[PDB]
RNA sequence: UCGA
């Protein structure tokens, strides 16, 4: 259901914790917002 | 002896994403400083202006294994958010490669068709012969000559016409490309088809994105490694150097100034919120006109344009303030100021223009300190 | 309840948990981080960490 | 490391024991219990 | 004076045409000092024979191609450039290549005059279409380095003469690089990796020895001034 | 076949090691637990499978064992 | 520097292999070109050109009518010896027209040869490779702080 | 020097750093000639800390005053008045930079000015009263020391001014090849140089002190600080610039300070710089040096460090400082005198014993 | 091939520096060959430099000597400009003693047997009636640049003051190439080199030291 | 209180 692992370019492994990855994916660019 | 194949973890605070921590193989180096790979800088967001980094040493076998497989630098070349390659040639490597792939009209050794008693004479036998012609003053890297290639791979569609049975494992062929585009295609793996393009950071992102998907990770690690060596090598030869002479001023501004300032001076007769807006809307076009006229004035070979036009660094708006005019600058409140900055950093700013410039410059610098604080609070809520 | 205690409003989270006599199953990873356990993710999943490794008899014969 | 042996299995961070004792000072009865049976003691008290 | 220790030279062979050589250790930063001089010496300093011009029968004012062969004039030009031939003449020697009818021409089809020899008889010069004829005259002369196409007006006056870019030195390709090796407590001593690809005229080992011989004799004129003291072997 | 003979810590490549196990995490416990065994051999007890280096970290030996399909593992 | 340019020392090359003028005089610091345009501090280039102008002596021909570039020119500054100190007050400084005209000046490097053109760029020689760099590069004397 | 002229809003009777809003940090139009808008910290303290301007001075009530040249009827006057805020708005301020005829007056028909807004305005000589004494009235000492300041953005200018106070005294400090004339004045007013207060002739010159013989008959001497440790660990060493039989004048420099050359502020060196990318070794702000700077010490600096320990009466006895350290190899104490301290001039390394001491213990067990 | 044995003919400009020219050379050989000698000149020419110094009154470098205008650090920074030449491999010590008022120059040192000072005009220190300077310096043999060798790593005692030792006779070396001729006509690349010494040795001795240096290095 |  999730999808392809963005870093791997392949399917998501059974161990990936995507909540923290998504939180960092949204939070890191937050310095560029106005 | 103990350092051998014993990984270490490097950290650069603040750590925004997981790529802020990466594993490396240590190399004993003299001095008290740390040597960091130039490609991983985009991940750490680490400037070389004096940044400090931390090192941690894994101990148990499980820890060492997680550093070699999971956290190795070569293993993660892609941003685990958007998917775009995070470690790719940037800055010097961009302009370094953008210089090689470019083809200059009428360069030295340019190939021309055969006419009457003169054969073609422009082509070369092998790429190794092109080097012999380059060392001597005959051949130029940016020339339009065509060569016969054996080991390199031709484009797919053009490959099937030259060869019906298969690819060119050891079989020769010919095409018309600049020598810089031939040497660039030597860095890529043999299986990849010819590109024949001038390297832009957007295009180089399309190619690296294509290698990560098609080829193995190791092949991508070595290809990006070979790209940074050529990007740095030809960055020195790029002829890109800053001087007061290369930066220049377009004349059209004074006319636009004559036009705007005087046609806005005619607006002063009517003189309220729209009056200033009428001058702002008018002065807003003067900045665009100067930048548009500046882009037309500057030749392509000049270094400042080659930068930011190849995607290495910078933007056109920054060059709009350097030469021409910096334009209107906001006041303490969100309201624009009708009086623009007519001077350019090249021509120098008047005493008064500097005072009103710090109004917006400091307010934006105070915003930088605040935005990083609220984003960190937002990130902790997302994680939890 | 200790994951919310470590997050925000520690005082309010604690009084509510103690009044309800709450019990924390120590499921999430933030709990395992605080107690020094293996987080239930990545290599810490109940499957990976229990992997058994043995050399194949065919390969052991070579030695 | 000095003996060349393997790294042993980790224990409980000391700050966590301090955390339990701090909670007990607030008059909050805290117990770490096994899945089966009843609670256990990190030390003299828990 | 000077005293140094343990410069060495080793040989790793990639193929018959190219091999790798290493020198360890070099006192910093001698690796970069003499590296580019070796590359320059191997490329342009070694004598060899090549073809300075050719003349194919039947082609005079033609822009390109030729009747009776699938090879265009250009492809044959660079097909003939890859001809590895060593001559003892030191003066221009004229050769001749002739054939007719259906077939494919090789390097062994040409009759080499006494004193010159072709080392690649299996090389592909061209292919002759059915009911076609091909005759070509060649000019082979010795030289050093790489001299491009030359217009001397003697080639320009002759209606047919076609000068070709001459590849003289048998060494085709040479690259180098330096690294850092710790000989003792002193760190970052220089090593020199040099790669050389040549052709059957001479081997890479003999090309290196010849290149080193011309260099030592090239710096010999400066040493003759005093001979006070120099870095030890 | 595009390796260019990788040098250290990257050898063997991860891709050829990933075909030998479920995921990258299964590969970690795979090689890690074997490194525990090899170091126990020098003091489960079952030698090295591949000819070791002069002085080779037990983990690097275990990775080369997995590379040649010399080990078996079962997930829990 | 004094303009806000900052950076650590990535390496120190021996004096033998370093970009050097035809003088045989090696340079001292090598600054990355990519950092100058983006940061919006161009004054460092100005003091780098003027730094070279003041280092070597400079003499204005002036002829009979004087160059118009000097109409608002500096007073009795036309001449100046080698290694001369110059002052450029902030908002009463050495302007752009004067800098270009000041680049034309005396450059007797032990002999008659001048080592910097009117555009402020010189042809450097790579000491490591042994061949000159393909394009002219900007050289001069800047003021840096530890 | 910059520290002494600093202006900070934080403190008792003032706002806290978190309590301070963004309204104070923005430069006010009344900061012209009073507080330097460029110079300030880049950390959490932006806008709260500032540097007092050059020509400004404080009132008895505490309101900053700025000098101005009164101009009446379109003719600049020799009169100068110190105006402060409210009084500055009641007049229009001419631009310091303006055309000036030989005899003196407003040469151009239309002249610049700044009104009570403050808002810039283009008026005629009829309505002008006050005029700036000169440019740089606003910028402070550190800011005024940057050549070609008008060509740099306020951001990098703020970094350049802040990093100037972050420099370090070198062994031989040489004045800047190209630089504004502020280095001369600012150097003698910092107090770290030596100034002659009476015209006369030098009687004696030495590294330890210099003696001057005034023309009135008196004899003054000045002791030179020699390799004194600065508060932050730098060296304050001073050197005499005068010859024995020379002649000085009131206010003339005598001995240079930690960072000075012949009476001017020398914060660094003049280097030959070629601007080009060099094989990746200078990448993204990195810099490469010529080994000459190491061999010739041009960038070498001296750093002094102070260590301290005391022998205190303890509960179980008295602490004794001596060479009698209980457990050590006699080889490690070779550099100590009988008292147990380190010998002057001797070398040391991390782990060496600078001062041996002892404390009683019990029970041993 | 064309047969012309490349011949080198020396020139002179001053005593410290003298030009050299080599002809003929194949095209493109002037740049790399002139640099191969330049780098060797700037590096391996032996010295002929001073290692450590010793002064009776000072136990370290950070103190001032009474009656002199300079300090020990500033005096050592002046002593770095010394150009000395020694024929002895083993170290030797010179001596300098100057009392009373005056200016101590580089000629006031009494050199041992076999050593000499090539710039007596160098300024060291200036003293007065109370000023007295007694200093001995150790001259050694070497090449290139070596930093100060600390006495803790050596066997020296507290008095000896190590100093940065620079062994090099050469000062400024450059070159230039004139390919000349024309596009055709077998254009010969010839290089005209400029070598300058410090007076420790003549430009011929240096170019012979550099020339003979790489002669033994090249091998196959 | 300063450095990124």
């Amino acid at each position: 259901c999730y999808g392809r692992s963005m870093a791997t370019g392949k399917l998501v492994d059974i161990g990936e914790a995507v909540g923290i990855v998504a939180a960092q994916s949204i939070g890191e660019p937050g310095t560029q917002l106005t | 002896e103990v350092i051998a194949e014993h990984p270490v973890l490097l950290n650069r605070a603040p750590t925004l994403h997981r790529l802020g921590i990466q594993a490396f193989e240590p190399q004993l180096v003299e001095g008290k400083a740390i040597q960091l790979h130039p490609l991983v800088c985009e991940a750490f967001n680490a400037d070389f202006d004096g940044d400090q980094m931390a090192v941690h040493l894994p101990l148990s076998a499980e820890a060492q294994a997680e550093a070699r497989i999971l956290m190795l630098s070569s293993n993660n070349i892609l941003s685990p958010a958007s998917g775009k390659p995070l470690a790719m040639p940037r800055l010097d490597m961009v302009t370094g490669l953008y210089y090689l792939t470019t083809l200059v009209e009428g360069a030295t050794g340019e190939y021309q068709a055969a006419t009457k008693d003169a054969p073609e004479q422009g082509v070369y036998s092998s790429p190794a012969e092109a080097i012999m012609a380059m060392d001597r003053g005959a051949l130029s890297v940016r020339a339009k000559i065509k060569v016969r290639l054996t080991e390199l791979r031709p484009p797919t569609d053009l490959e099937a016409q030259l060869f019906e049975n298969g690819w060119k494992p050891g079989d020769a062929w010919t095409e018309e490309t600049t020598l810089g585009r031939v040497m660039f295609n030597e860095l890529l793996p043999k299986s990849y088809p010819f590109v024949n393009e001038q390297m832009h950071k957007k295009v180089q992102a399309r190619i690296i994105n294509d290698l990560a998907e098609r080829f193995p990770m190791i092949v991508v690690a070595q290809t990006v490694d070979k790209l940074k060596d050529a990007g740095f090598y030809w960055a020195t030869r790029s002829g890109v150097t800053v001087s007061m002479a290369d930066v220049l001023v377009p004349p059209q501004k004074q006319e636009i100034l004559e036009r705007h300032e005087a046609e806005a001076d005619a607006i002063e007769r009517k003189y309220h919120t729209e009056r200033n807006e009428s001058l702002v809307k008018i002065w807003q076009d003067a900045t665009e006109e100067v930048g548009k006229a500046l882009e037309e004035f500057y030749p392509a070979d000049n270094p400042i344009i080659t930068i930011v036009k190849s995607g290495a660094t910078g933007n056109l708006t920054q060059t709009r303030t350097l030469a021409g005019m910096k334009g209107l600058v906001t006041n303490p409140k969100g309201e624009f100021i009708p009086r623009p900055i007519k001077s350019s950093f090249r021509e120098g700013l008047t005493v008064l223009e500097y005072f009103i410039n710090t109004h917006g410059a400091r307010k934006g610098l105070a915003d930088t300190a605040l935005r990083t604080a609220d984003s960190g609070y937002l990130t902790r809520r997302l994680v939890d | 309840w200790l994951s919310a205690a470590s997050f925000q409003e520690t005082t309010r989270v604690l009084t509510d948990a103690a009044i309800n006599c709450r019990s924390d199953k120590l499921n999430g990873l933030k709990e395992n981080v605080i107690i020094g356990k293996l987080i239930p993710a990545g290599t810490g999943i109940s499957r990976y960490r229990n992997i058994n490794v043995q050399p194949t008899e065919e390969a052991r014969a070579a030695a | 490391i000095v003996k060349g042996e393997n790294i042993p299995e980790p224990g409980i961070p000391e700050s966590f024991k301090v955390l339990l004792k701090e909670l007990q000072s607030l008059c909050l009865n805290v117990e770490v219990l096994s899945s089966d049976g009843a609670a256990i003691e990190m030390r003299d008290g828990d | 004076m000077l005293i140094s220790q343990r410069p060495t030279l080793s040989e790793e062979t990639v193929a018959e045409n190219r091999s790798r050589f290493v020198i360890e250790p070099l006192e910093p930063g001698f690796g970069y000092t003499l590296g580019n001089s070796l590359r320059r010496t191997l490329l342009s300093s070694i004598p060899g024979a090549a073809v300075t011009s050719i003349r194919i029968d039947g082609v005079l004012h033609e822009f390109t191609t030729v009747p009776g062969v699938k090879e265009d004039v250009t492809d044959i030009i660079l097909n003939l450039k890859g001809l590895v031939v060593s001559s003892d003449d030191d003066e221009p020697v004229t050769m001749y290549l002739r054939k007719q009818g259906p077939g494919v021409v090789t390097a062994g089809d040409i009759v080499p005059p006494a004193g010159v020899t072709v080392h690649n008889p299996d090389m592909h010069i061209a292919t002759l279409n059915d009911k076609g004829k091909l005759e070509v005259e060649l000019v082979v002369e010795r030289g050093r380095g790489y001299v491009p196409a030359v217009q001397n007006k003697a080639s320009g006056a002759e209606i047919g003469r076609i000068p070709v870019d001459s590849i003289y030195s048998p060494v085709l390709k040479v690259t180098y690089k330096v690294e850092a090796t710790r000989v003792e407590q002193r760190t970052d001593f220089d090593k020199l990796i040099i790669d050389v690809e040549t052709k059957n005229s001479i081997s890479p080992r003999d090309a290196l020895a010849s290149a080193g011989g011309t260099l030592v004799e090239l710096f010999g004129l400066a040493r003759e001034l005093n001979a006070d003291s120099e870095h030890i072997e | 076949s595009a390796y260019d003979t990788p040098l250290g810590i990257t050898n063997p490549p991860i891709d050829e090691l990933l075909s030998r196990a479920s995921s990258k995490y299964a590969l970690v416990i795979y090689a890690a637990k074997r490194a525990r065994q090899i170091n126990d051999y020098y003091n489960e007890y079952v030698g090295p499978l591949v000819e070791p280096g002069l002085q080779e970290k037990p983990l690097s030996i275990a990775l080369r064992e997995i590379h040649g399909d010399l080990l078996e593992h079962t997930e829990g | 520097g004094r303009h806000g340019n900052k950076g650590v020392i990535g390496k120190i090359l021996p004096v033998e292999d370093m970009p050097f003028l035809p003088d045989g005089t090696p340079v001292d610091i090598i600054l990355n070109t990519h950092g100058v345009p983006r940061r919006m501090n161009i004054g460092q280039i100005l003091e780098t050109h003027l730094g070279w102008v003041a280092k070597a002596g400079w003499n204005i021909d002036v002829a009979a009518g004087v160059p118009d570039w000097a109409s608002k020119l500096p007073e009795e500054l036309y001449s100046a010896p080698a290694d001369s100190t110059v002052a450029t007050p902030v908002f009463d400084g050495a302007q752009e027209g004067e800098l270009a005209g000041l680049l034309g000046s005396t450059l007797p490097n032990r002999d008659g040869e001048v080592m910097v053109d009117a555009d402020g760029k010189s042809t450097l020689f790579d000491g490591r490779s042994g061949e000159p760099f393909p394009y002219p590069v900007t050289v001069g004397y800047m003021y840096i702080l530890k | 020097l910059t520290h002494k002229r600093r202006l900070s809003a934080l403190g008792p009777g003032g706002l806290s750093r978190e309590r301070a809003g963004l309204e104070v940090r923005d430069v006010h139009p009344s900061h012209y000639g009073r507080m330097c808008p460029i110079e300030t910290p880049e950390g959490p303290n932006i806008g709260l800390i500032g540097s007092l301007s050059v020509y400004a001075r404080v009132n008895p009530f505490g309101f900053i005053e700025t000098p101005y040249r009164k101009v009446e009827n379109g003719v600049v006057t020799d009169q100068i008045d110190y105006l402060t805020a409210d009084e500055e708005d009641r007049h229009v301020v001419a631009q310091a930079n303006s055309p000036t005829d030989e005899n003196g007056r407003f040469t151009e028909d239309r002249v610049m000015v700044r009104k009570k807004g403050g808002e810039v305005e283009f008026v005629s000589a009829d309505q002008v009263d006050y005029m700036d004494v000169s440019p740089r009235q606003m910028v402070s000492v550190a800011t005024a020391m940057i050549p070609f300041l008008e060509h740099d953005d306020a951001n990098r200018a703020l970094m350049g001014a802040n990093m100037q106070r972050q420099a370090v005294p070198l062994v031989r400090s040489e004045a800047p090849l190209v630089g504004t004339g502020m280095e001369l004045r600012a150097a003698i007013d910092a107090g770290d140089v030596v100034v002659a207060d009476k015209t006369g002739v030098i009687e004696e010159v030495s590294a330890d002190y210099i003696t001057v013989m005034a023309d009135d008959g008196t004899r003054q001497s000045y002791r030179l600080r020699k390799f004194a440790r600065s508060n932050h660990g730098t060296c304050a060493n001073q050197r005499p610039i005068v010859d024995a039989g020379q002649r000085v004048e009131a206010g003339q420099v005598i001995a240079d300070g930690p960072c000075t050359q012949n009476g001017e502020m020398a914060l660094g060196k003049n280097l030959l710089v070629a601007i080009m990318p060099w094989e990746g070794h200078n990448y993204e702000d990195a810099i490469i040096l010529s080994n000459r700077l190491v061999e010739e010490d041009v960038l070498t600096s001296i750093h002094i460090e102070e260590h301290e320990i005391d022998a205190r009466d303890t509960k179980l006895g008295a602490e004794e400082i001596t060479r009698d350290i209980p457990n050590v190899s006699d080889e490690v104490l070779a550099d100590l005198d009988e008292r147990g301290i380190v010998r002057i001039g001797a070398e040391v390394r991390d782990g060496d014993i600078l001062v041996g001491k002892v404390t009683p213990k019990g029970e041993t067990e």
